[PDB]
Order: C-alpha cells, then sequence, then structure tokens
C-alpha cells in the first residue's frame, strides 16, 4: 500500500478552492478499507484511550472542513484524535473524507481512532448519499467494501477512565461495560437493542427517564439517567455526536454530557460553528470551534 | 490506570474561535429524486444484498418486554 503517495494527494487539495475531487484509483481506496479493517479488528470494541486527545463529532463528507479542524488542532502526528462517527452521508466529499481518515488510522495506528456512527451501516447511507457518490464516482462494488469495512468500526471509547465516547447515546440496556465489549465484528447495526441505542439515542431536557425517539428509532434519555450512569460507573462526562448544534458544542445536564458537531454551515442549511473538544493529559477539556462568517 | 472515585475533568473558561472558510456547502440530495416505487425496490435490493453477500455473524436484537 502507497500509503504516504495516497495521504500527499488527499492533501495536496488544501490551496485548492473547496469542491476539487480527489480521485484515488480504486485499488487505493480497497487497500486503505482493507488494512484499516483488519486494524480495527485487532484493537478493542470498546477503546481505552488516554489524553491528550481531541474529539470530533459529524463531518458528513464536508472535506475542506475537516482539512481546517486538522489545521485547527495539527495535523497527525501532531495530535491524537478520536472521531465520533458520521464521516459520510450529505456532504459534497464524503469519499476524501473517509479515505483521509482511514489512511491516517492505518499510518498511525495507536495515536488515531474512528468510532461508528449511524451513517456507518449500510441502510443509512445507501439512502443518504455514500452510495450514490460510490457509484456516480466508482462503482457499487466499492460500496460494498466500504460497507464490510464500517461493520468492524469500534463502537465506543473511554478515555482516561473518565470520558465514555459514543456517537449517539446511552441505552436502557447498557449495564456493564462487559456487554459493548462482547458484541463480534463484522456486524450491522439492527434497528433496535444496545448497539442501535449506542448509534443513535438523544439526550433531551424535557424527558423524565427514558422518552420515545422522534426520528422512530431508539429513545431520549433525561438528565437524571445520565448521572445515575455517570456515578454507577465512576465516569465524568459523556461526549456523543449525532445532532447539529448551533455552537458546535453544547452541554447537557450540568456539563455531565456534551454533544460535539463538527460540520460548520452544515449542507448550507444551518448557520451553526463546528467544534472539537480537546482534552490536555491533565483532563483539562477546552472546546476550539470553527464558526461561519 | 488513571481512574478513582473523585471528580478529574475540568472546563477551561477560554473557548477558541476561529472562522469557517466560506464556500458552497450545498449538495445534491439523491434521496429526494427516489419515488415510492424506487423506495420499495432499495429496500428489497438491501435485503439481498444482507441476505446473501454482506459477510456478518447474523448479529441482532434482544428483548424482553
Ligand atoms: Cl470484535
Ligand atoms: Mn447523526
Ligand atoms: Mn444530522
Amino acid at each position: 500500500l502507497n500509503l504516504d503517495s495516497i495521504i500527499g494527494r488527499l492533501l495536496e487539495v488544501q490551496g485548492s478552492r473547496p469542491g476539487k475531487n480527489v480521485q484515488l484509483t480504486e485499488n487505493e481506496i480497497r487497500g486503505l478499507c482493507l488494512k484499516s479493517r483488519e486494524i480495527f479488528l485487532s484493537q478493542p470494541i470498546l477503546l481505552e484511550l488516554e489524553a491528550p486527545l481531541k474529539i470530533c463529532g459529524d463531518i458528513h463528507g464536508q472535506y475542506y472542513d475537516l482539512l481546517r479542524l486538522f489545521e485547527y488542532g495539527g495535523f497527525p502526528p501532531e495530535s491524537n484524535y478520536l472521531f465520533l462517527g458520521d464521516y459520510v452521508d450529505r456532504g459534497k466529499q464524503s469519499l476524501e473524507t473517509i479515505c483521509l481518515l482511514l489512511a491516517y488510522k492505518i499510518k498511525y495506528p495507536e495515536n488515531f481512532f474512528l468510532l461508528r456512527g449511524n451513517h456507518e451501516c449500510a441502510s443509512i447511507n445507501r439512502i443518504y448519499g455514500f452510495y450514490d457518490e460510490c457509484k456516480r464516482r466508482y462503482n457499487i462494488k466499492l460500496w460494498k467494501t466500504f460497507t464490510d469495512c464500517f461493520n468492524c468500526l469500534p463502537i465506543a471509547a473511554i478515555v482516561d477512565e473518565k470520558i465514555f465516547c459514543c456517537h449517539g447515546g446511552l441505552s436502557p440496556d447498557l449495564q456493564s461495560m462487559e456487554q459493548i465489549r462482547r458484541i463480534m465484528r463484522p456486524t450491522d447495526v439492527p434497528d433496535q437493542g444496545l448497539l442501535c441505542d449506542l448509534l443513535w439515542s438523544d439526550p433531551d431536557k424535557d424527558v423524565q427517564g427514558w422518552g420515545e425517539n422522534d426520528r422512530g428509532v431508539s429513545f431520549t434519555f433525561g438528565a437524571e439517567v445520565v448521572a445515575k450512569f455517570l456515578h454507577k460507573h465512576d465516569l465524568d462526562l459523556i461526549c456523543r455526536a449525532h445532532q447539529v448544534v448551533e455552537d458546535g458544542y453544547e452541554f447537557f445536564a450540568k456539563r455531565q454530557l456534551v454533544t460535539l458537531f463538527s460540520a460548520p454551515n452544515y449542507c448550507g442549511e444551518f448557520d451553526n460553528a463546528g467544534a472539537m473538544m480537546s482534552v490536555d493529559e491533565t483532563l483539562m477539556c477546552s472546546f476550539q470551534i470553527l464558526k461561519p462568517a | 490506570p488513571l481512574g478513582s472515585r473523585k471528580i478529574l475533568i475540568r472546563f477551561s473558561d477560554y473557548v477558541e474561535v476561529a472562522d469557517a472558510q466560506d464556500y458552497d456547502r450545498r449538495a445534491d440530495k439523491p434521496w429526494t429524486r427516489l419515488t415510492a416505487a424506487d423506495k420499495a425496490a432499495i429496500r428489497k435490493e438491501l435485503n439481498e444484498f444482507k441476505s446473501t453477500e454482506m459477510e456478518v455473524h447474523e448479529l441482532s436484537r434482544h428483548l424482553t418486554r
């Protein structure tokens, strides 16, 4: 795998006017999928990470915004990164986005990590853009190759035994972390149950306990569910993504949960900032914002 | 190990703010061109795809209610 060449071509478009494509060969992309999949399967499904670390939320194929976030935080290996999922769909350049993220996972496998979002599953990204982008620029078989790779992404991470990270949220069925660790990969994301909830659930300030979810999938959870979960597992913070928030980050339940969304001006339809959370080695957490002007 | 029962996290009073690039992020919305018959076909395509070629461990859901 000519990995350095691939990263060079992906980064070559930094000085370009947004929208310039990077058309790697199909075989290079398959190589990124195959080698990253092997690494995902060799590492835990519940990651145990240590700070310093940069944590990013949704990207949704906004590749030129991803390039600016790395400029902001330092390109690997200058900084360590945990991404909370939703690399593809909705944006103009999902293929460049996932290829750069997969290439950096292969290049720096102990310092660069990707979680699974709800858009990293066949049923969702068949519809919301990634399949169409694969088919237009390559072929359907390549989308199936990505699906196999996505089916092996890890599901959650714990930073410094204190920050629980996943894409969506909590689950009424999540009593022990061991329940996450026993999940075998590759796996699809079912339309209900523990793995679905980790990728799909939402906090809600108006709900007591567990409520129905307006997406028609999973649940909402209230502030006391978060507090009880943090206390039982000796955790300090839940870090999740999954929802567009005006400032790029948004606290819930007296800063016991934070939502991160890293795609500014999302889809060209929202006026939102994108944010990353930087965790230094003393567990001081700070927010870096990319705001529309 | 780094765990403990004491609260260790802190949040900084400073927030770093920088400007996003000014570009057109509007993208094509192919799913808006799908009819009902289109969606029905795709559901069957996905069904066949998962039933016959997507490798997994036949994972699925638990329930008790
Ligand atoms: Cl596994
Ligand atoms: Mn989402
Ligand atoms: Mn969304």
